[PDB]
Order: C-alpha cells, then structure tokens, then sequence
DNA sequence: ATCGATGTATATATCTGACACGTGCCTGGAGACTAGGGAGTAATCCCCTTGGCGGTTAAAACGCGGGGGACAGCGCGTACGTGCGTTTAAGCGGTGCTAGAGCTGTCTACGACCAATTGAGCGGCCTCGGCACCGGGATTCTGAT
DNA sequence: ATCAGAATCCCGGTGCCGAGGCCGCTCAATTGGTCGTAGACAGCTCTAGCACCGCTTAAACGCACGTACGCGCTGTCCCCCGCGTTTTAACCGCCAAGGGGATTACTCCCTAGTCTCCAGGCACGTGTCAGATATATACATCGAT
C-alpha cells in the first residue's frame, strides 16, 4: 500500500517486584478510582500524556492507552518516578509490549461478503450478531477486523512491523475485493 | 358365568342408605360414584406410596395414608377424613 | 367433510350451556379447529391403548384413561 | 374357628376394609402393607362417600327427586366449596353445567 | 306479528341448556367425525358405543368449560359477543396455546 | 438537562431483566414471609437454606408467568396497564378461583 | 421468633420487577396489594404442603427435598433442587 | 465417609462430551439434568405401570416403555426415542 | 472368562442399565420387570439427554460461553418447540425466561 | 437534522472458586444356576359392533329486516412513570453454638405367606313404582303502549 | 299499570324398564400358625441453621411534575339475532352377520432369588482455567435539541 496505520493503543506491562498497600496509593494519588466487588486493585488515570493507569498490590504495573511506544515507555517512567515519590520503590525492568494496536483506513469499501464465500475457512460474516469480518493469516499470531467500509484495525501486536507486514499482506485481497 | 368384576355398588348403597334411607340411586350415578371411590383410592394409595419412597420406607402405614389425605383433600374436609379415619384404627385395634 | 358435520346450532348450543350470549360468525370454524384438536389428543392416546393390548377395537376404558393422562378425568365410564 | 367377624364391622365401617387391603396389596403401592392402612383408607373413603351422597340426596330432595341422578351428584359437587377443589379437573358424565349467567349479559 | 328483542330468547337458551343434562351435538356426525379423525392413526379400527358416548361428554365438557372462560374473556373486554381472540386468549391462559 | 418518554426505560428494564436469571425479590424479606406462613401449620419450624431458594426460584416463576397472563388479559381489553381484574382474569381462565 | 409486616417486604420494586420479566410495560397501582396477595396465597399452599411432608418425616426442619415434593404435588415440578 | 449417594451426573456427563466434546457444565445444570433425567424416568415407569396394570399384566416389558414413551413424549421426539430404544434392545439382544 | 462385562456397552449405551433396572424394581413400578425395560427406558432417557444438551450446547455457543448453565438449558429448552410441550409444567431454577416482548407495546 | 450518552461486539490482564480430573474403596451390578408361574398360543363361543332399510319428524340451512353492540374518534384528568435526594435495610463477612439431621445397632412387633374354612359379594331372574311423555290449565315474563 | 301472547310450570294419567330384592354359588376374605425383617427406639456425631453484630452501599421510599392512557361519550354501520319456510338427516326400531374379545387349557421360557466377585461409581483432594470485569474502538437508538 504505501500509508503507516495510525497508533492508537499502546497496552504494556512493567513489573515492580514489591509490596505495597491499597490504602496508601488510593490516597496519595490524584484521580483514582477503587471498587471492591469489582477489582482488588486501584486503578487510576494521568492525563498528560492520556494513559489509564493499573496498580496491584505485589509490584505489577499495566499501562493502557498510550500514543506511540515511546509514549507507553515515558509513561511507565512516570508512573514509576509517581511509586517512587509517594514512598515505595518502582523500577524499569521487563517492559513487555503485550498489545500493540494500530488504525487506517483505505478509503474504498470492501465486499465482506466475497472474503466470506472464498475464504470461509479463513473467516465468517453474519449480518445481525457481527458485522465485523474476523481474518487470521498464519506467519504472525493477529486478529483482524476489517468492515464493510474498509476501516482496518490490528491488536495483539508486540511490534509495530508486524501491522506493517500484515497490513501490506491484507492489501492484495482487499485490492481485489474493491467495491464502490 | 361372566368375571365376576370387583365393584362398590353395594357399599356405596348401603351409605347411602346410612344416610338417607329413602332416597336412591341410578346406574349411572352408581358407576360414577364407583369410579370417583377408584380415583380418590388411587390418589390416597398413590400419594402414600410416594411417601414411603421418599421417606425410604417399604410399608405403607396408617400414618401414610393420614398424611395422603392431608395432602390431597383440601381443609375442612381433610380434618374430618382424618378424624374418620383417626376413629376407625382406634376401633380396629380395640378390636382383635 | 364431516368436521362441518359439527354443526352450527351445535356450537350455539355448547355456547349457550357456557352461557354465552353473543357468538361472532368467526366463532365456529376456530371452535370446530379446537375440538378436532382434543380430539386429536385423545383420539391419538386412546388408539396407543389399544394397540398396547393389540386390541382393534377402541374401548370406553381406553378414551377414560386417555382423559386422565391429559388430566381431564371422567367419571361414569369405568375407572 | 370362632365365627368369622368382618373386619369391616370391627373399624365400625361400610366399606369393605378386605378388599382395600387387597388392592392395596396387587396395586404395587409399596413392599408391605401396615394393617391400619386398609382401615384408615376404607374410613376416608366410606367419609367422602358419605359427604357427596349426602349433599347429592339434599339436591334430589330439592329437585322434589327419589333416585340420585348425575345431575344431583354433579350439583352437589359443584355447589360445594371443597368438593369442587377436590374434583376440580373431573368430569361427571351427563351432570350438566351450574346455572350461572354472568352479570352483564342479564339486562335492565 | 310479535318479536323479542335479541337476547332475551337467548338468555332463555342458557337457562334452558344450563338446566338440561343432554349431548347437544347429535350423536352420529360425532361419532364420524371420531372415525375419521381416528382413521389416521390407525385403519380398520372399531369403536364399542360407550368409547363415543364418553368422547361425546368429554368434548362438550371441554368445549363448555372453555366457552365459560371465552365469556369471561369477552366480559372482561367490555364486550358481550365472543370472538375468536376470546377463544385465543382463553386456550393461552390455560397453557393450551 | 434530559428526560425520557414515560415507557422507554420500561422496556430496557424488560429487555434487562428478561436477559438477566438473578432472583428479583430480595432474600431475607421473603425468608421472613415464608416463616411467618409456616408459623400458623407449626411452630419452631427450621429451614434449609436450599428450600428457602427453592421457595423463591417457584414462586418468582409463578409470578412472572401470572403477570405474563395478565400482560396477555390488559393486551386483550385494548390497555398496555395491567389491572387487578387482569390478574383476576388470569387466575380464574387458570382454574384457581 | 414472631414475625409481622413482611408481606410488605415483597416491595413495589419487586412487584415491579417481576413484573418487568413478566413483559408488562405499565403496571396500576392497585397491582402491588393483588399481586402481594397471590403470592401469599401461593405460598401458603406450598408450605402447607411442605410442612406436611415435614412432619411425616417426624423432622423439625424443612428441607428442600420437601418443598421440591411440594411443589411437585401441585403440578409446579421445579427443577435443581435434588430428585 | 458420607453414604453413598447415587446421580446420573457421570452419564450426563458422558452424553455432553459426546454431543458438545468441548464445553463444560456447571454444577447447577448437572443437578438440573440430574432432577431432569429421574423425573423422566418416573414419567415413563409410572406410564408403564398403568400399563401394566391396565392390561392385567404383571411384567414390564419393553413394549409398555415404547407405548410409555408414545404417550409420553410428544410427537417427533417420540419417533426418534422410539427409534434410540429399538436399535439399542436390537443391539442388546444380538449381544 | 467374561470378567469384565457390563449391560450398558452391549446395548451401546453410556447411561447405567443396572441402575436402572435396580430403580424399575425398587420403584415398585411393577411385580416384575423384563429384561429389556431397562434397556428401551436408558436408551430413551439417554436421547432426551442427548436432544437438550445437543440445544444447550447451540444456545451456549451462540452466547460464546463454553459452561452450560441453567439459563442454556432453561433457552433451549423453551426455544425448542416439542421439548416445551415435554417440559411445559416444569421450572427451571436459575433459567430465567424468553425474551419476548409483545408487539402492541413496542412504539413506533 | 443532529448529537451525545448509553449499551454492544471484539482485542489483553489477573484473579478466583468451581469444574475437571486423578485416586482409593466398596458395595452394587454382573456371571451363573435354579424353579415356577406368568405370558404366549390355540380353539371356542357369544355378544356386540358394523352394516342396511325405512320413515319421519325435529333439527339444520337459508333469507331477511333491524337493532343493538362493536368499534373508531375524541376529550380530559389523573394516575402512573421518570428523576432526584434521603434513608433504610439487604447483603456480606465473622463468631458462636446447639438443635437436630443423620447414621449405627438391637430387637421385637409386625407383616408376608400358607393352608382350611366359609360367607360375603356377584351373576341371574323377577317385579313394581319412580320417572318420563302427553295433554291441559295456570302462571310468568315480554314487549308495545 | 295494562293486556295480548308465547313460553314455562304444575297436576294428573298411562306406561315401562330399570332399580331393588332374592337366591344359588364360588372364591376371596378370615383365622390360625410360622418366620424373617424392618422400623422404633437409644445413642452418638457433627452439620448447618439460627441469632447476633458491624459496615457498606445500593435499593427503597417519598415527592414533584408532566403527560399518555384509561375511561366515558357519541355516532355509525354491520352483522348477528329472531323467525318463518324448506329440507334433510338423525333417530328409532328391527334384523343379519361375523368378528373379535373374552375364556379355558396347555406349555415353555423368562425373570426373581441366591451366591460370589470385582470394578464402576462415589467421596474426596487438588490444580487450573472459564467467567468476570476495566480499557480502546465502533455502532444502533432515542429524544431532547
């Protein structure tokens, strides 16, 4: 194709290896949140950069929301310099990049219906309990969702070349299977 | 010549003439008076079976068949079936 | 066509010991329906307790007993 | 072999207490049988024999009838409260209807 | 010439039928339609008289009940005649339908 | 501000208490009701935990069919209000009156 | 101990709640005293019923094999209680 | 050890993995399929027994189950159990 | 020497002919039972068994949960037309019911 | 038209109690052999279902005027639905304890079984009186006035 | 109120057939004795139900307000009822036949009962994983805007 799908969800995990306590970071924060039935752990949100923010008791941390990798790493950092100010000790290590999610568009609608009937081994439409159009190739582990108007986004990723490769392999099929 | 088929015409005409000595009966409502004595005997034995499967028990009782007529007959009329039937077991064993 | 044969008197007649004062003209067909319908029921039970005595003919004894599977126990016919 | 009493007139009954023993013995009921069963069921039996002859001779006798006819016994059933629970989904054959109009359908 | 008003004669029928205890369908069309209806399931079949006299008691019995909760089912809809939504109504509520 | 049209919530509490299989009544009020009735049968009456949820899985499923009749008897007379004459109709046309 | 007042805890939310699962868009006011009403009814006949399996078990505590019996006698089978 | 107390969770069990080879069941469906499974079973014994002692017989054979289960269950789930039950007493009888 | 050998694996079936030949005796159901009563009876109770955890399983997949619970059973159940009129005076517990709104009170 | 708040159908994360499964035991189910009685089969008989003829009359079919009831439209007012602040009690999580469910052991009362007796109950026959139909008079509602 | 007029009800008479009573018979209940077993009672364990207490928070409750719906009224027209006439087919009676259901007698094979034996199924322990539930992204809907 040519264009780079847009970053839209950057969901990484760092590990802090300590024991904390609820109370004290549902307190000394700012903009948290604690439900009991729902969760054992205190989640929380920073809006500069936007990164909802996932705390637990035994030193493990989960950062959603991030523009760009290098966003998801500037806010583990920060979330961790935040551990480290209110009295605990908060490290860098295991950064793993579980999900790496990225959005385009193609401009031109797609016959869901011919990727239906060619590749029903590959995938599978009904019209009223999932208008997505589910395809998984088998070099990466991916999920796609391309739809009806040819919007196509990718998740599950661990790096950003694996959308690029996938979403250059997805346009042979979807450029003929054009529809206007 | 014929089976000589089981019925509770006569005891059905001897309590009637227990309680009206005058008054009688036709066929039909003796044949229907003979199947409702049938049903309410398979509804009571019915019931008191069920109570002695559920009650992991293998003799069918005076007690059973007490708590079949309490089950099935509605109130009033349960208390008196129970009163009857209370009467006659008592009169049975002061009897040999 | 003996369904017809249920005639319409014959439903204003079952209508009036229901004590029905008005019957719409719509009324006898859907009632001739429903009575083929039980008749369906018990007709279909009755003939199973024949042919489990493979017997031929369809005795009182196996149309009161079909009544009381439905739940619908008749009295003046054996039991 | 003193005289042989029926267990009948010992309980103090009509209804025959040996052949609701018997029944209840070819009827598949349970294993055993208690011997106050047959006494007990033969009571309640002849007592509701007893309730639904009575009300049905009281309807024959207010119909100015001798003989006790399906009608009688369907009136007498269907007239009362606890009868008409208990034989709630029993047909009498040729007992009729309660005669029963509804309110609006009687006119000014 | 002399008439009565509609619903008189008719309340005089319910009178009339709610004091009699007769089979108000006529024997022998009942009876063919029992055959018929009973054909399907099985030919050659024979029936002993008192087999179609106890299906004629029970028919009308049910019929009659559920005209009585067909009546109910007009009367409630501030009507007086009964239509076939009544008898709809009626075998639902049941558990018929 | 904002504000719905009386009903529309209505049928998003059907469609979620028709998805959802919770009980509806609440459980100690109705423990309390059923041992007040036992008490008048017997007194110092003790009951399994289990026969308290069966009590109320039966009688929540009588209830929701009785006002599934009496939604069918309000329906009948042209309304969308369910009346106690509904519930009446229904439990008669039932056979429990 | 001694108990009152709890028929009133069958609450109008409940009432309307099951109501709701019953498909009824509109319910009267007058629906709450009925319907509090039948079920006391209801529950009446079904502790009776299970009372009596009770006590001929010459038991003190009623167990739910008891109110699955009862409710089986009525023609209200419920299942997943035991059997 | 409590006292041995029999259910059809086993058998049920064996039918799913069967029928569905993948999905689980939670304990609150087994005992319903438990309660299903004996209130069946007293539907068609009790049926049989009428049959039996309608007809003046003392036994229960498979044909008062196959006339149970005609009355019994209703019309096209009666057709294929009746069909179930002959091929597994034709199987049974050849063994 | 036939040491190991049961009933059920030569009528090719899963559910226990002994028990249930044990439960047709017990039951007190008859004064004997034939041979192959309790071999037509588990063959049927095994295809009930198949036919709603066969509809259970559909509706479970249809609403992406793999454990079957009571309201799989309780949709299947209800959504199939011949098993609701084999179950139609049965409650499910936990089941819930059908999803059915009428047409009158859905707006424009 | 429009828009945004609200549910909904797929992506990952961890957490948890319930569900799957693995194990020991034991008691219930299977193999084997037996009698005996229940069920299968064959001939018979009779009764009761099927089928037909005929008449004849009472009931069903059909036509038609009209009246009254279903039904659509309309107005209103009020009762019920919706939303919001308050409070109340249900739910949950521990603590304690003890009635009573449940299991075990023993033994005796009690019920199955069996043979002989016999008398209650059933089948059959006969008769008379309760009941049903018919005719008439009297009363009872019905409907226009 | 009143009066003609259908329609139902009471009284009496004729008939008739089915309910009541009687008698022979036969088989099913009774009585007397024996024997196994089951359940009544005592006693021990230990489960789980009740009673209480404290905290939380979501549901219940009271109230304000608006509006949609139940209900009453009016007009219309249509279609069901009441009735007279024609037709038709149910009903009664009477007869013939035959067929199948009930009966009895003989047989044989199929199931209960008993003993042994072992291995399926149940109780229990345990491990792990379906469900739950928070966050982007995307989409029907609903009603004020």
């Amino acid at each position: 194709s040519g264009i780079v799908p847009t970053l839209q969800n950057i969901v990484a995990t760092v590990t802090l290896g300590c024991r904390l306590d609820l109370k004290t970071v549902a307190l000394h924060a700012r903009n948290a949140e604690y439900n009991p039935k729902r969760f054992a752990a205190v989640i929380m949100r920073i809006r500069e950069p936007k990164t909802t923010a996932l705390i637990f008791a035994s030193g493990k941390m989960v950062v959603t929301g991030a523009k760009s990798e290098d966003d998801s790493k500037l806010a583990s950092r920060k979330y961790a310099r935040i551990i480290q100010k209110i009295g605990f000790a908060a490290k860098f290590t295991d950064f793993k990049i579980q999900n790496i999610v990225g959005s385009c568009d193609v401009k031109f609608p797609i016959r869901l219906e011919g990727l239906a009937f060619s590749h029903g081994t590959f995938s599978s439409y009904e019209p009223e309990l999932f208008p997505g159009l589910i395809y998984r190739m088998v070099k990466p582990k991916i999920v796609l969702l391309i739809f009806v108007s040819g919007k196509i986004v990718l998740t599950g990723a661990k790096q950003r070349e694996e959308i690029y490769q996938a979403f250059e392999a997805i346009y042979p099929v979807l450029s003929e299977f054009r529809k206007m | 010549r014929k089976t000589r088929k089981e019925s509770y015409a006569i005891y059905v005409y001897k309590v009637l003439k227990q309680v009206h000595p005058d008054t009688g009966i036709s066929s039909k409502a003796m044949s229907i008076m003979n199947s409702f004595v049938n049903d309410v005997f398979e509804r009571i034995a019915g019931e008191a079976s069920r109570l002695a499967h559920y009650n992991k028990r293998s003799t069918i009782t005076s007690r059973e068949i007490q708590t079949a007529v309490r089950l099935l007959l509605p109130g009033e009329l349960a208390k008196h079936a129970v009163s009857e039937g209370t009467k006659a077991v008592t009169k049975y064993t002061s009897a040999k | 066509d003996n369904i017809q044969g249920i005639t319409k008197p014959a439903i204003r007649r079952l209508a009036r010991r229901g004590g029905v004062k008005r019957i719409s003209g719509l009324i006898y067909e859907e009632t001739r329906g429903v009575l083929k319908v039980f008749l369906e029921n018990v007709i279909r039970d009755a003939v199973t307790y024949t042919e489990h005595a493979k017997r031929k003919t369809v005795t009182a004894m196996d149309v009161v007993y079909a009544l009381k599977r439905q739940g619908r126990t008749l009295y003046g016919f054996g039991g | 072999r003193a005289k042989a009493k029926t267990r009948s007139s010992r309980a103090g009954l009509q209804f025959p207490v040996g052949r609701v023993h018997r029944l209840l013995r070819k009827g598949n009921y349970a294993e055993r049988v208690g011997a106050g069963a047959p006494v007990y069921l033969a009571a309640v039996l002849e007592y509701l024999t007893a309730e639904i002859l009575e009300l049905a001779g009281n309807a024959a006798r207010d119909n100015k009838k001798t003989r006790i006819i399906p009608r009688h016994l369907q009136l007498a059933v269907r007239n009362d409260e606890e009868l008409n629970k208990l034989l709630g989904r029993v047909t009498i054959a040729q007992g009729g209807v309660l005669p029963n109009i509804q309110s609006v359908l009687l006119p000014k | 010439p002399h008439r009565y008003r509609p619903g008189t004669v008719a309340l005089r029928e319910i009178r009339r039928y709610q004091k009699s205890t007769e089979l108000l369908i006529r024997k022998l069309p009942f009876q063919r339609l029992v055959r018929e209806i009973a054909q399907d399931f099985k030919t050659d079949l024979r029936f002993q008289s008192s087999a179609v006299m106890a299906l004629q008691e029970a028919s009308e019995a049910y019929l009659v009940a559920l005209f009585e909760d067909t009546n109910l089912c007009a009367i409630h809809a501030k009507r007086v005649t009964i239509m076939p939504k009544d008898i709809q109504l009626a075998r639902r509520i049941r558990g018929e339908r």
